[PDB]
């Protein structure tokens, strides 16, 4: 009864992946002035399919410079990580239930960029290690505030735990106490997922492809998934965080779908946003994040240490 | 640098012996001995060409192995006895990988190769600050645990440390390098009494500081770093050459100078406890010494060197150097015998 | 230490969680406090030389609640001499140790 | 070195209060202020004494106790109770602020019923004073007799006899 | 036990669309296909050569600061202790203190990238 | 179960074991990222959390940084790899023989003392306060901003500090 | 209103606490005799 | 915990051996620092979980507080000696024999 | 005094995220100082109870130690139900 919890999670959610994709197409296009995608399938609905069939019946590359163990190994830990950030997600009720699993999702999404580093070392190209090279420095850049936002918002949460969340979010979302928070927040998680305007590891207009050029077939697909699952699970966690949906332990499907709905609001925002905006330079990128939000996370931190005491407002332990 | 990285890494560098010396947990004298490490890095490495860059790499990876083994030892011992700080009950092998540690830290033979070389890459003032601030932390650890340090071992490394100091200082024109093998030969001098009477470790340590201050604040007058280098002390500050002299005989531990007084002491104190035969050998190679501490008086002031003719510009000019501090511990240094029996106890 | 500065101007930098038998917090004993405290009162003002000798008796109890090298080896005979009982086949385990017991409460 | 002592399985035989976690925690806050005096003294016995095996006989107070709380409230209140606890089971941690309407019918039972007030908030976490007629323990750890101190050696100072006695130096 | 299950479960997906993506298509492998990609031309040189770091000392800045994270995220558990005057005041110094790291070296140009 | 501790210590010390024989630092910081992860799996099974987590986060972030080092100063045209040169690749193989040597020979003559094979499991958790409810390894890590707070002045120290002393050690 | 609710948390976790309080003697008498037994049939077995 | 600490202690030996053995690269050298660092950290942090010593668990993050110091300062030396040979070498160091 | 203003003015206008982390950041370390509420901290941390409150023997001599949970004497905690 467990395994068929997974896979009312893995496909459920790899399913919402593709169509992400479809979404994504035919979003940018209609901001764009056009339709995307609607000829294979009604509106579209089976192009998702359709590459994912091809790009599995293309053939598989194994260039003569590359590094095979990792080159291999890079699309595997991607698309496990990116499903595995997932086990815990309450919604209501997750199905891992992790003291710690706002640091399960941060260690998670850390080791995943290895698989940028790996692939693109792995591929013996100059525009590979390019791209690589990037996934380091956008890293260094919103690690750092990125993991102190998270602390400035769990001290009125009271734990890592993030069931916690639903609770401390009853009345209030936290997106009103915390909305400084919530901006830097949610540009870091742009940057977490290489997302426009921050697609600076792949950034087809200067590399060629970035770190994945040297990936065809199935292989370069995995690493696509990947990327999409995260889009969900990022704007997923941030609408459990900041947006704390409507929870009656006698309507769990209510929470679900007041989850869901502002879950693929917020999905949709990061493709609103890659429609609309210029790439920023990676050094730029560095210079936002150390000289403009890290000097007010740091600020915020201190404020929301002391928040919590000169209102007595601790929150509790359990 | 700017004077807030002075404040900071200098307050670092006094902190960290302070630490490791007032610390009862052994975890925070682990702490102590990195922060030494840390921030003289940056000290010795301040001229950036490459002799100085090879000095302060060898010396990061010599002293960060050596802090690691010594952390393995905290470490051990809290999983042998739950407590962060050695007892009479701590397993024997846990005291000796502690003791090589804090001896490849100090620089004692046969862990000494680093030490001439880091020393030889480095300024004069990082050299002194090296050869004897930097020794006060490891010893001060070391004095804390004497009743269970294993005599064999610390004995071995004294001799070691005396024959290879006398043998290395034998071979060396250059002066850091003299000063560090000089540094070798004496802390085979304080270790060797380490496990019977820590007090005169203390005594042989500071005649040392006392003796190897003036002694570099000597060559750092003209900045003199060779043998040829000092003999031009005749025609640059002929005023130097009467105490660099009897500094020199005192580092020798001729007597009736204040630096026979420690090797005399750890001498009649070892055969207190009838360590007859390292005692011998000790005293019978610390003559080596003397042999290239003679040399040296042979060609500052004893004998005058050719001279160059650029030299009488350097004697139309003014110096401003030494200060009040060069004199003060050079005439305590070598004029305080008669005094003995106030040092020792 | 060796400048007791800390025990000069009274104050406790890192005097205060030396050993096991400390102050944890929510008051939450560590395993062997009771062995330990015992040991250290033993060995109190009596000096390094004199303790390794008159108080052999505490710490060896305490070296034994710390390591459980006897209580390890003792279990290792009982589960061992049980093992080659059971092989020739003169000893079949109560019920309660093969999983099958009425559980209390 | 010594044998040590074990209870017979039949000196360890009470009667089990065999009813599952919220059950206790519906009737937790009532059972604290009614079984309050065996609880405490069984508390104080086992920090005194530091010993399962010297309570076995206050431990077994406690179940006696506890059974009788229940036994009241199956002869008055059982289905106010039954209601509370059933509704206190359902939440993955069972917390009171779920049924805090049901919690209130079991509370208008247990008053005009039985008379029950619920201790308010921070009345159970006291520290109370119970008095007892048991012994106090003087050797609660077995422990032996502390080695003696070193003697201290008695005198006013004196001048060194002859000085530092070093070598030739005569002062 | 389930969080080992989960991920075995995801691991086992992976890899076994990773298998079906090499042994499914058909493959025509020539050395002309499998070089490396450089545009059109042929590579100049391998790219293993050193690649110069122009962000290096905020590399090593982001180590300093991601150990200070560490010492920030106790402060959940810290806001628990009767002692809150002191776990207030160790918490300012802390983050002060991380402040004035980051303004001196954002003053000596050290957040710039070498040229 | 009972051999689960067991085998992360295994490969743990084969982590340390390839990163002793040094191929490039590519793989170098591979090895203690799955070190890294193993050993904090070994810290989750004894009963920590936070402690774990924190030395998995902490090592992610120092090998991202040692990966940049790695592709500007430490890296050659043919980064070796443990199968690259025959030689480590003996010590390699010969390294796994030995303590699978030095654990059956060492459970040969002791049965208890080092190794208890026969044991294995039953010795993992020692003690536990069952009904307890503060006992998170954060509880304890926390006690640094309150009761010591010397071990924080410390390491904040060393931090500030740190930075001062990098600043000066890269300068031109 | 994050402090006007986490102090009604407060007061929530404190009941809460103190219904553990009200029954850790049921649960320290019980795991004595639980333990006790444990080990007195260990004890009816190494006889054995 | 027996057998779990003699995995531990010779996984520090190893990497004592990878330290003191050096080959060419000075960072490889560099990551055994850091293979001690990760030994040392979890030995301690099995030592306080084993005894319930709660007070003594501040100690392994100041470890991995002075192992980061190391790491940082490391790397720093790594840019200098690369800034002048153009590689991390060790036997480059080699100047100072005169 | 007069020039200050215009700096303020001026680093406001061109440079307001170091104007407001200044301001943030100052701004938390006086609100404890201030506020009439951060006596309370504590006293809730103190009043939230993990461990047993274990009895103290009843010698004779307590006049102000409770007897009953329920008793008029002891800790009270109305002050936070009515916070
Ligand atoms: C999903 C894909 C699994 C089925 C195809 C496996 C390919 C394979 O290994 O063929 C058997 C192999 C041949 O592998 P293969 O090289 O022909 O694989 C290519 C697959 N096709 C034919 C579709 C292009 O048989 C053997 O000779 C060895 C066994
Ligand atoms: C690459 C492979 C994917 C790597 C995944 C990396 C992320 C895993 C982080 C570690 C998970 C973790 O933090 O453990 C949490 C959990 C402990 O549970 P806890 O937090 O205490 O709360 C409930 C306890 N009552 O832990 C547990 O419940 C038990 C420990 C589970 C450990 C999970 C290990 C993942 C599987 C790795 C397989 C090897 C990959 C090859
Ligand atoms: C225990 C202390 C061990 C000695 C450690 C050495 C500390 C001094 C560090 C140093 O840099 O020494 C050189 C110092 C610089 O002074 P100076 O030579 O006059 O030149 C610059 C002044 N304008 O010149 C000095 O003043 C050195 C004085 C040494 C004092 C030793 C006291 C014993
Ligand atoms: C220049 C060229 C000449 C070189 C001379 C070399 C001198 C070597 C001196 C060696 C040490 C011998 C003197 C130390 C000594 O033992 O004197 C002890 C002295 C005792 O006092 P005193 O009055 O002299 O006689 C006893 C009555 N109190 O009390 C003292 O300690 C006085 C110490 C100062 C000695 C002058
Ligand atoms: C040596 C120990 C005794 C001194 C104790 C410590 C207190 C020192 C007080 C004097 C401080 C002077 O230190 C001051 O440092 C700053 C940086 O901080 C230097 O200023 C530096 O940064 C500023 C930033 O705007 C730029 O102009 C430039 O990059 C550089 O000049 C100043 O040139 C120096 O005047
Ligand atoms: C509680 C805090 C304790 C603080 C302790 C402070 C200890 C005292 C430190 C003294 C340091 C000054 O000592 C040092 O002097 C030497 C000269 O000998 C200068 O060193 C100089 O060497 C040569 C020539 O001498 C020059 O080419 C070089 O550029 C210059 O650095 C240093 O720039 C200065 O730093
Ligand atoms: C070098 C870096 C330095 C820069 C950082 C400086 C930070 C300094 C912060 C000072 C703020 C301390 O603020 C101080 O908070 C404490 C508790 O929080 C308050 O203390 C009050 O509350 C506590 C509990 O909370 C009560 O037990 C106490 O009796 C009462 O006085 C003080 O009234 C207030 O003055
Ligand atoms: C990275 C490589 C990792 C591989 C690591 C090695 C994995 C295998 C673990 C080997 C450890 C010993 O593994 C197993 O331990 C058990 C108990 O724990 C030993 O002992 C077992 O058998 C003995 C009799 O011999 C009985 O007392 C009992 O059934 C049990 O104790 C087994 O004889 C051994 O097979
Ligand atoms: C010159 C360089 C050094 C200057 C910088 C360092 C200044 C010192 C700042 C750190 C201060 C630590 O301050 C020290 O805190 C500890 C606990 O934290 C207190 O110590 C306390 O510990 C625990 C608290 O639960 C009690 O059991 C114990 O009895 C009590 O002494 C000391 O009374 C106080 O002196
Ligand atoms: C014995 C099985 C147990 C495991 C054994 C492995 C333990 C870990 C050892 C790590 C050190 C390896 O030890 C290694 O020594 C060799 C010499 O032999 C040296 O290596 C040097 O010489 C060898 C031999 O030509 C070359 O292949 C190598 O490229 C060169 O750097 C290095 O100093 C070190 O890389």
């Amino acid at each position: 009864m467990f395994f068929i919890n997974i896979l009312t999670l893995l496909v459920p959610i790899l399913i919402a992946m593709a169509f992400l994709t479809l979404v994504e197409r035919k979003i940018l296009g209609y901001m764009q002035l056009r339709k995307g995608p609607n000829i294979v399938g009604p509106y579209g609905i089976l192009q998702p399919f359709a590459d994912a069939m091809k790009l599995f019946m293309k053939e598989p590359m194994r260039p003569l410079t590359t590094s095979m163990s990792l080159f291999i190994i890079a699309p595997t830990l991607s698309l496990t990580l990116a499903l595995s950030l997932w086990v815990p997600l309450p919604m209501p009720h997750p199905l891992i239930n992790l003291n710690l699993g706002i640091l399960f999702i941060l260690a998670t999404s850390s080791l995943s960029v290895y698989s940028i580093l790996w692939s693109g070392w792995a591929s013996n190209s100059k525009y590979s290690l390019f791209g690589a090279l990037r996934a380091v420095a956008q890293t260094i850049s919103y690690e750092v505030t990125m993991a102190i936002i998270l602390l400035s918002v769990l001290l009125m949460n009271g734990s890592y735990s993030l069931q916690t969340l639903i609770t401390t979010q009853e009345h209030m979302w936290l997106l009103l106490p915390a909305w400084p928070m919530a901006m830097m927040w949610f540009i870091s998680t742009l940057a977490e997922t290489n997302r426009a305007p921050f697609d600076l590891t792949e950034g087809e207009s200067e590399l060629v492809s970035g770190f994945n050029v040297e990936y065809a077939a199935g292989p370069f697909a995995l690493f696509f998934m990947a990327e999409y699952t995260n889009i969900i699970l990022m704007n997923a966690l941030t609408t459990i965080i900041f947006l704390g949906p409507l929870y009656y332990i006698n309507l769990p499907e209510l929470y679900s779908t007041n989850f869901m709905m502002e879950a693929l609001l917020l999905s949709s925002t990061f493709l609103w946003i890659r429609a609309s905006y210029p790439r920023f330079r990676y050094d730029q990128l560095m210079h936002l994040l150390w000289k403009n939000f890290l000097p007010l996370t740091l600020a915020l931190c201190m404020w929301h240490i002391s928040l919590p005491i000169f209102t007595a407002g601790v929150p509790p332990y359990m | 640098m700017n004077p807030i990285t002075l404040a900071i890494i200098y307050f670092t560098i006094f902190l960290g012996p302070v630490i490791t010396m007032s610390s009862t947990n052994l975890m925070l004298m682990w702490v102590g001995l990195e922060f030494s490490l840390l921030a003289i890095i940056p000290m010795l490495i301040n001229k950036k060409n490459p002799r100085s860059t090879e000095a302060a790499t060898k010396y990061f990876v010599t002293q960060a192995t050596a802090s690691m083994i010594i952390l393995l030892a905290i470490v051990l011992n809290y999983k042998q006895l739950g407590t962060w700080m050695f007892q009479q009950q701590t397993n024997g092998l846990i005291l000796n990988m502690t003791l090589m540690a804090l001896s490849m830290k100090l620089g004692l033979a046969p862990f000494h190769f680093w030490l001439p070389e880091v020393t030889q890459g480095i300024p004069l003032h990082m050299g002194l600050i090296l050869l004897t601030w930097q020794k006060i932390a490891p010893l001060s650890i070391l004095i804390q645990i004497y009743p269970l340090l294993n005599s064999t071992i610390i004995l071995m490394l004294a001799i070691t440390s005396i024959f290879m100091g006398a043998w290395g200082g034998l071979n060396q024109t250059q002066m850091r390098k003299i000063m560090a093998y000089s540094s070798i030969a004496h802390m085979g001098w304080m270790l060797a009494i380490l496990p019977y009477n820590p007090s005169l470790t203390l005594l042989n340590l500071m005649i040392y500081i006392i003796l190897t201050a003036p002694m570099f604040m000597a060559l750092m007058l003209n900045n003199s770093m060779t043998i040829n280098s000092i003999s031009l002390l005749w025609n640059k500050t002929p005023a130097m050459l009467t105490m660099i002299s009897l500094m020199l005989l005192s580092l020798g531990g001729l007597p009736p100078l204040t630096g026979f007084l420690p090797k005399w002491i750890i001498i009649t104190e070892l055969m207190k406890n009838n360590c007859l035969i390292m005692a011998t050998l000790m005293a019978m190679m610390a003559l080596l010494n003397l042999f290239f501490y003679t040399r040296l008086i042979y060609s500052t002031s004893l004998t005058m060197f050719p001279t160059n003719n650029n030299s009488k510009m350097m004697t139309h000019q003014t110096k401003t150097k030494p200060n009040l501090m060069f004199s003060t511990l050079a005439i305590m240094s070598t004029m305080t015998l008669p005094l003995a029996p106030q040092l020792i106890t | 230490p060796f400048l007791d500065i800390q025990k000069k101007l009274g104050i406790s930098l890192d005097r205060h969680f030396m050993f096991l038998s400390a102050e944890q917090p929510y008051k939450n004993a560590a395993r062997c406090h009771a062995f330990e405290k015992e040991w250290i009162e033993c060995a109190h003002g009596i000096g390094g030389t004199r303790a390794k000798k008159e108080c052999k008796i505490e710490f060896d109890d305490f070296e034994e609640c710390l390591l459980r090298y006897k209580t390890m080896r003792r279990m290792h005979d009982i589960k061992k001499q049980r093992e080659k009982l059971m092989k020739e086949g003169k000893y079949t385990p109560p019920p309660h140790h093969s999983g099958r017991e009425e559980p209390r409460p | 070195p010594g044998i040590v002592e074990l209870p017979t399985l039949e000196e360890l035989k009470v009667e089990e209060v065999k009813v599952s976690s919220a059950v206790l925690k519906a009737a937790a806050h009532h059972y604290g202020a009614q079984c309050d005096k065996t609880n405490k003294e069984f508390m104080l016995c086992r920090w005194e004494e530091k010993d399962p095996r010297r309570c076995l006989k206050e431990g077994k107070l406690v179940n006696g106790c506890a059974l009788n709380f229940f036994r009241q409230i199956k002869s008055h209140c059982a289905e106010p109770f039954t209601e509370y606890w059933t509704c206190l089971d359902y939440s993955n941690m069972q917390l009171f602020r779920h049924c805090r309407q049901q919690q209130a019918k079991f509370d208008q039972c247990v008053l005009d019923k039985l008379g029950w007030v619920r201790p308010d908030l921070g009345q159970l976490s006291k520290v109370t004073k119970v008095k007892t007629d048991r012994p106090l323990p003087e050797n609660p750890y077995h422990s032996r007799a502390r080695p003696e101190p070193n003697p201290v050696i008695e005198g006013d100072l004196k001048p060194a006899k002859h000085g530092t006695r070093f070598f030739f130096w005569t002062v | 036990m389930n969080l080992y299950t989960v991920i075995f479960i995801n691991i086992l997906l992976s890899l076994t669309l990773i298998l079906v993506a090499f042994w499914l298509p058909q493959m025509n492998l020539y050395s002309e296909k499998a070089n490396p990609y450089e545009c059109g031309f042929d590579p100049t040189s391998s790219a293993r050569l050193p690649f110069s770091m122009k962000f290096f000392l905020v590399a090593i800045t982001f180590l300093l600061f991601d150990l200070e994270i560490a010492l920030l995220l106790p402060l959940p558990w810290a806001i628990q202790t009767i002692k809150t005057s002191t776990m207030m005041i160790m918490a300012f110094i802390l983050v002060t203190i991380l402040s004035l790291g980051l303004a001196y070296e954002w003053t000596q140009k050290g957040l710039e990238w070498t040229e | 179960m009972n051999n689960y501790i067991f085998v992360l210590s295994s490969l743990f010390l084969v982590g340390c074991l390839g990163l002793a024989l040094k191929p490039s630092p590519i793989y170098g910081g591979l090895g203690l990222i799955v070190s890294g992860f193993v050993g904090c799996l070994m810290v989750l099974g004894f009963g920590g959390s936070f402690l774990g987590l924190m030395v998995f986060l902490i090592y992610l972030g120092g090998m991202l940084v040692v990966f940049g080092y790695t592709t500007a100063m430490a890296t050659e045209e043919y980064p070796e790899t443990w199968g690259s040169n025959w030689l480590i690749l003996g010590f390699l193989v010969l390294g796994v023989i030995m303590e699978v040597f030095l654990i059956c020979v060492l459970n040969y003559y002791d049965e208890v003392g080092v190794i208890n094979l026969d044991g294995l499991g039953d010795w993992l958790m020692y003690e536990v306060d069952d009904v307890g409810v503060m006992l998170e390894g954060g509880i304890g890590v926390a006690a640094m901003y309150s009761c010591a707070t010397w071990m924080m002045v410390v390491a904040g120290w060393s931090l500030f500090a740190g930075i001062f002393i990098i600043i000066e050690i890269t300068r031109d | 209103r994050m402090m006007r609710w986490n102090q009604e948390r407060r007061r929530l976790l404190i009941e809460d606490l103190e219904a553990r309080i009200a029954l850790m003697p049921l649960f320290q008498a019980e795991k004595d005799r639980r333990t006790l037994q444990i080990l007195r049939e260990n004890l009816e077995e190494e006889a054995i | 915990m027996p057998s779990t600490f003699f995995n531990l202690t010779m996984a520090f030996s190893l990497s004592l051996l990878g330290t003191l053995m050096f080959r060419s690269h000075l960072m490889s050298t560099l990551l055994c620092l850091e293979g001690m660092v990760l030994s040392l950290f979890i030995m301690t942090s099995v030592t306080s979980l084993n005894s319930n010593s709660m007070s003594s668990m501040p100690i392994p993050i100041t470890i991995l507080v002075f192992a980061a110091c190391e790491a940082a300062v490391g790397l720093a030396l790594l840019v200098k000696v690369s800034n002048t040979y153009g590689t991390d070498y060790v036997q480059n160091l080699n100047l100072l024999q005169c | 005094a007069g020039r200050i203003s215009a700096f303020l003015k001026n680093a406001w206008a061109k440079e307001p995220v170091l104007v407001v982390s200044f301001s943030v950041w100052g701004l938390a370390i006086i609100m404890p100082m201030i506020s009439p509420y951060t006596k309370y901290a504590s006293m809730i941390n103190k009043a939230t109870p993990y461990n047993y409150p274990v009895p103290v023997r009843d010698d004779g001599n307590m006049p102000d130690v409770p007897s009953h949970p329920q008793d008029p004497l002891g800790p009270s905690l109305d002050w936070l139900k009515n916070l």
